[PDB]
């Protein structure tokens, strides 16, 4: 056996490959990207969960050196690791937009990203427009969306309405999207979703030097400090162009601002696996940040 | 548009 079977899962489908026994992360990754027709690769990674902490396939380490569950077939999930500051300008390819659309929609439906009720209905309408094409009362009669996962449970429970009260609302918006192709409807979804507050934010529980539990936020704009009860609005921000360095040692992070008069910010994070993910996310988001502006 | 990761215990220099 010169190869082992790798199962790749995207938001769209699952597929399989033969991974060479000594292939590194970049080898498998490049193969998955060519197969998809995806040239905008900087956004994506290959993910697997072990002990409930997310890990990303390191490009220059052997796939089999990773501690992924090696129960056949070895499985990874193709997912956006980074988000653009503007989807409509940075996502050139249709495959890229479509994968982003599905990953973000899932986030909003699983309530990992907060969405207000009225925007949730508008979001659903573009999703419906994307899946069914133009509205047609002949084909799409009352009840055609009864089995569809369209709204977050929160919005459904917020104001108790029957599915057919929500269908009317989503259908009413649906009818006004007439003429929009799948790719257009999907980009309109992203344009709304990306202005949501929790969009593109990686959250991590941390503690300041006084022992106060807090949330570190890592996104396309920079590092952020949140209160654990408020994931919508960060109390402190450090934009990528305003950080001189980020230091790490023995579970302690030290953010050093560019402004020499601003005091450093220190925090603790207990897990080594999370600390390297944080550092990774820092390097990546900073790189994409500085490239949009080069 | 670049970064440099360096041991000492690691320091992430951002430009």
């Amino acid at each position: 056996p010169k190869t082992f079977t790798v199962r790749i899962v995207t938001m769209d489908a699952e597929m399989e490959f033969n991974c060479e026994m000594k292939w590194k992360g970049k080898d498998l990754f490049d193969l998955v990207c060519r197969t998809l027709g995806l040239r905008e690769t900087w956004f994506f990674g290959l993910q697997y969960t072990i002990k409930d902490t997310v890990a990303w396939l390191k490009m220059d380490k052997k796939v089999l050196d990773h501690d992924v569950s090696k129960e056949e077939p070895v499985t990874f999930h193709f997912l956006a690791k980074f988000y653009p500051e503007n989807a409509e300008e940075e996502l050139v390819q249709e495959i890229t937009q479509h994968l982003f659309f599905l990953q973000v929609k899932k986030q909003i439906l699983d309530e990992k990203v907060y969405c207000p009720p009225e925007a949730s209905v508008l979001l659903a309408s573009y999703a419906v427009q994307a899946k069914y094409g133009d509205y047609d009362p002949s084909v799409h009669k009352r009840g055609f969306l009864a089995q569809e996962e369209l709204l977050p449970k929160r919005v459904i429970n917020l104001y108790q309405m029957t599915p057919e009260m929500w269908e009317e609302r989503i259908t009413a918006w649906y009818a006004e999207h007439r003429g929009r192709a799948r790719d257009e409807a999907e980009m309109e979804y992203l344009k709304i979703a990306q202005d949501l507050e929790m969009y593109g934010v990686n959250y991590f529980t941390i503690r300041n030097k006084k022992g106060t539990e807090l949330l570190l936020g890592v996104d396309a704009l920079g590092l952020h400090i949140y209160d654990p009860e408020n994931r919508l609005t960060p109390k402190i921000s450090f934009p990528w162009n305003e950080i001189r360095n980020i230091s790490y040692s023995d579970k302690e992070f030290t953010i050093k601002p560019l402004d020499k008069k601003i005091d450093v910010f220190k925090f603790n994070s207990s897990k080594l696996r999370v600390n390297k993910l944080i550092l990774q996310l820092c390097i990546g988001n900073h790189d994409l940040f500085m490239r949009r502006r080069k | 548009e670049e970064v440099e990761l360096i041991l000492g215990d690691i320091i992430l220099s951002l430009n």
